[PDB]
C-alpha cells in the first residue's frame, strides 16, 4: 500500500507550435545551478515527437516561473533505479508501460 | 572539452620548498587558499585538490590564465557553494579559492599550470582537522606544543589556544587520542565526529612532518 | 490528516488511503487540496489536446535519496559525447574481441565521472603487507568486495565482484563488459582509464590473485 496518485487529461488549448524551431537544450548554466526536486513546480516531456527539428526527445522545467529547456534521457534512464533503490518500482508497473520508450535505445 | 585530465605531469624545483606545513583549522571556519604566479606563457591556470576522505583521482578548477574566466570546475559536487577568486596584478596574477571547511573538505590542495596536455605543480597545501596520536596505556596524557606558521617543517594551527582532544579506543593495545581544534560551541562540550578510516590519503604527507612536544605517532619507513 | 511521509513511508497511507484516479477537474481534489503544503507535478501528453499529468509527493520524493542525488547529473549532456566519453574507458574484455561494520561506514565512488555514489556500512582496509609507495586499499559490502589502486594523481584501477548492485550505473549504455567465463551466480566489476593497455599486464590473459584456489566453495 502506497499514496495515490494522478491521471491524464484531455481537451487542452496549449500546445507545442510555439517553440518555432526551438528544438534543443539551449540553456547550460542553469544545469550547474538546478533547482532541486524541493523548489520544482512541474516538469514537462516529449519524444520530438511532432518536430521535423527534433527526434528522439526533450524536457523542459519551470520552477517559480523560471524555465528551460532539457534532455529527456537521463531521467528516463535514471528515476527507474531511484525507485528500484528506494523500493517504489512497482508502483511505476503501470506507467512504466508509458514511459519505456523513453530511455536511451542502447 | 577544454581539456582532458591532465596527460604528463611536471613539478616545480621549489615544490617542497614552497608547500607550507599541513596545516590544522577548526570545522566551519571559511578558509581561503591563496595562490602567487608570475607572468607565464601557459594559455590556462588551475587549483587542484585531493580529499583524503574517501576520494581517489583529482578534480580540478581550470580558469583563463589572463581574463579570469573560468573555463570547468571539477571541485562543484564536494564544494558545492565554493567561491574562486582572481586578479590580475601586471606583475604577476593571483587567484584563491574559498570555502567552509569540515570533515568531508579536508585534503591536499595545489596551484598548477595548466595547457591542453601538460600542466606543472607550483605549491602544495594540506588541510587538516584532526590529527592521529597513539597513548600508551597507563601513561599520562600526553601534551603537544603547537603554535602558529613560525617556520619549518612543523605542523602549526592559526589558533591554537583552541586546541583539544579526545580519544576512540584502542589500536594494537595503543589508546588512541585525536587533536583538533574547538571552540565551535561553548567551552568543551563540542566534539567532533569520529573519524572513520586510517590511514587516509592525506596520511603519506602528513606522517613526514613532525609535532612539536612529547608523543608517538606511527611513521612511515 | 496532513502529515510527514518520508523515504519508504508506506505504512501510514496504507490505512490513511486517500486516492484519485481519473481525466477531469484537473485533479483539483487532490492536488490543490495538498499544495496547502505541496504539490509538484510532471506531464506528458499522450495525442494532440490529450495529456498525462503526475502528481508526487514532492516532499518524500525529495527524501535524503534526492538529496544525494543532486550534483550526481548534468541532465544537459548529449548522445554523442556520451559516447565519446564512454571510449576513456579500457574494456579490456570487447577490445580483446558483533559484524564490525556496525561501527564503520563509507561513502564510495565520488565525483566518478562513469558511476554513481552511496554510502554503506563497511570494513575497508589493505592486506597484511605492502610495498608502499605503490599503495592499494579495499572496502566491503556484505556480499561484494570493491577495491582501488594506484600511485598517479589521476583516474585510480577500480576492481569490484560479488553480487553487484543490480542498478548503480551512470550512463544508459551497455552494462555487460566482462568475463566470457563469467561466475555462474556473481558478478565481477572493473574499471581503469584507457590508457592502462601499456601497463597493465594482468588483464591481458585469464585470472590472476589466487594460488590455483579460485572458486568460490560450493557442493
Ligand atoms: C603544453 O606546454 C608544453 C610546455 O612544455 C608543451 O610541450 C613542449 O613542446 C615544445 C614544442 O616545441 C617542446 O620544445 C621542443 O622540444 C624539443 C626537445 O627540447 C626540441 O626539439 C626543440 O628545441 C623544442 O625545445 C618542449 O620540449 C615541450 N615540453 C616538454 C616538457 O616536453 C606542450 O606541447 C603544450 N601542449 C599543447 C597541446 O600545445
Ligand atoms: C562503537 O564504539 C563506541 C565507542 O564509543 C561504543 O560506544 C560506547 O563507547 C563507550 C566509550 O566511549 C563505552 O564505555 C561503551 O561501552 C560503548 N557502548 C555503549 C553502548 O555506550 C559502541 O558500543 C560501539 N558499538 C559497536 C556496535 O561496537
Ligand atoms: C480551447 O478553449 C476553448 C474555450 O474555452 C474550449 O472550447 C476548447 O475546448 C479548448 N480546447 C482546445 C483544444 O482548443
Ligand atoms: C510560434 O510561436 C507562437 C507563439 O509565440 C505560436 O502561436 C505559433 O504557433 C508558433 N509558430 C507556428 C508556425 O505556429
Ligand atoms: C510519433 O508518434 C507516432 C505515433 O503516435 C509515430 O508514428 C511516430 O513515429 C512518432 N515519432 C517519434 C519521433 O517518436
Ligand atoms: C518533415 O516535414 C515534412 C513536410 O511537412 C513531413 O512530411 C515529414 O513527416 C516531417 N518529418 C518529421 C520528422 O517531422
Ligand atoms: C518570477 O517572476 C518574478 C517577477 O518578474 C521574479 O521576481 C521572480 O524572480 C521570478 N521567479 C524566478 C524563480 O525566477
Ligand atoms: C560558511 O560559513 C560562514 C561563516 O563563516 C557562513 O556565513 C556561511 O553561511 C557558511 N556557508 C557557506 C555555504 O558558505
Ligand atoms: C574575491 O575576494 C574578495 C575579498 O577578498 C571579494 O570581495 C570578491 O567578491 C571576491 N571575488 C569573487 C569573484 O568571488
Ligand atoms: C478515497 O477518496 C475519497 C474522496 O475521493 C474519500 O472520501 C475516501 O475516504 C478515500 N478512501 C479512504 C480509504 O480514505
Ligand atoms: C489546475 O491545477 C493546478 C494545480 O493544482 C492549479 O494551480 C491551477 O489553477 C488549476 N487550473 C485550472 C484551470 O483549474
Amino acid at each position: 500500500w502506497f499514496p495515490l496518485y494522478f491521471e491524464a487529461e484531455c481537451n487542452l488549448n496549449y500546445t507545442l507550435q510555439y517553440v518555432n524551431h526551438s528544438c534543443d537544450y539551449s540553456v547550460r548554466q542553469s544545469s550547474v545551478s538546478f533547482p532541486p526536486w524541493r523548489d520544482i513546480d512541474s516538469v514537462t516531456f516529449v519524444p520530438r515527437n511532432l518536430s521535423n527539428c527534433s527526434a528522439h526527445g526533450l524536457a523542459v522545467i519551470v520552477a517559480g516561473n523560471q524555465t528551460w529547456y532539457v534532455n529527456p534521457f537521463s531521467l528516463a534512464h535514471l528515476l527507474d533505479a531511484i525507485y528500484n533503490v528506494l523500493g517504489i518500482e512497482d508502483l511505476s508497473a503501470n506507467f512504466r508501460r508509458q514511459l519505456a520508450p523513453y530511455r536511451h535505445t542502447l | 572539452f577544454a581539456t582532458a585530465d591532465i596527460a604528463e605531469k611536471m613539478w616545480a624545483e621549489n615544490y617542497e620548498t614552497t608547500s607550507p606545513a599541513p596545516v590544522l583549522v577548526a570545522e566551519g571556519e571559511q578558509v581561503t587558499i591563496p595562490c602567487t604566479v608570475m607572468t607565464h606563457s601557459w594559455p590556462m591556470v588551475s587549483i587542484r585538490a585531493r580529499f583524503c576522505r574517501s576520494h581517489d583521482g583529482s578534480d580540478e578548477l581550470i580558469l583563463d590564465a589572463v581574463k579570469g574566466h573560468r573555463l570547468m570546475n571539477g571541485l562543484q559536487y564536494r564544494l558545492p557553494y565554493a567561491t574562486w577568486n582572481f586578479s590580475q596584478l601586471h606583475l604577476g596574477q593571483i587567484f584563491s579559492l574559498t570555502f567552509n571547511v569540515s570533515t568531508d573538505t579536508a585534503g591536499m590542495y595545489e596551484c598548477v599550470l595548466r595547457n591542453y596536455s601538460h600542466g606543472l605543480i607550483m605549491q602544495r597545501f594540506v588541510i587538516l582537522t584532526q590529527l592521529e596520536t597513539l597513548s600508551r596505556p597507563d601513561e599520562p596524557c600526553c601534551t603537544p606544543a603547537l603554535g602558529r606558521y613560525s617556520l619549518g617543517d612543523q605542523i602549526w594551527s592559526p589558533t591554537p589556544w583552541r586546541l583539544r582532544n579526545h580519544d576512540c579506543g584502542m589500536y594494537r593495545g595503543f589508546q588512541r587520542n585525536y587533536f583538533y581544534i574547538g571552540r565551535a560551541d561553548a567551552e568543551d562540550c563540542w566534539k567532533p565526529a569520529c573519524p572513520d578510516e586510517e590511514p587516509d590519503r592525506c596520511w603519506t604527507v602528513i606522517q613526514r612532518y613532525r609535532l612539536p612536544g612529547d608523543c608517538y605517532r606511527s611513521q612511515p619507513h | 490528516a496532513f502529515h510527514l511521509l518520508l523515504n519508504t513511508y508506506g505504512r501510514p497511507i496504507r490505512f490513511l488511503r486517500e486516492n484519485t484516479t481519473q481525466c477531469t477537474y484537473n485533479s483539483s481534489l487532490r492536488n490543490s487540496t495538498v499544495v496547502r503544503e505541496n504539490a509538484i507535478s510532471f506531464n506528458f501528453f499522450q495525442s494532440y489536446n490529450q495529456y498525462y499529468v503526475f502528481h508526487m509527493p514532492r516532499c518524500l520524493f525529495a527524501g535524503p535519496l534526492a538529496e544525494q542525488f543532486l550534483n550526481q547529473v548534468d541532465l544537459t549532456e548529449t548522445l554523442e559525447r556520451y559516447q565519446q566519453r564512454l571510449n576513456t574507458y579500457a574494456l579490456v574484455s570487447k577490445d580483446l574481441a558483533h559484524r564490525p561494520h556496525f561501527n564503520q561506514t563509507c561513502i564510495l565512488f565520488d565525483g566518478h565521472d562513469l558511476l554513481f555514489s552511496t554510502v554503506t556500512p563497511c570494513l575497508h582496509q589493505g592486506f597484511y603487507l605492502m610495498d608502499e609507495l605503490r599503495y592499494v586499499k579495499i572496502t566491503l559490502t556484505e556480499d561484494f568486495f570493491v577495491v582501488t589502486v594506484s600511485i598517479d594523481d589521476d583516474t585510480p584501477m577500480l576492481l569490484i565482484f560479488g553480487h553487484l548492485p543490480r542498478v548503480l550505473f551512470k550512463a544508459p549504455y551497455q552494462r555487460d563488459n566482462f568475463i566470457l567465463r563469467q561466475t555462474e551466480k556473481h558478478e565481477l566489476l572493473v574499471l581503469v582509464k584507457k590508457t592502462q593497455l601499456n601497463r597493465h599486464s594482468y588483464l591481458k590473459d585469464s585470472d590472476f590473485l589466487d594460488a590455483a584456489l579460485d572458486f568460490n566453495y560450493l557442493d
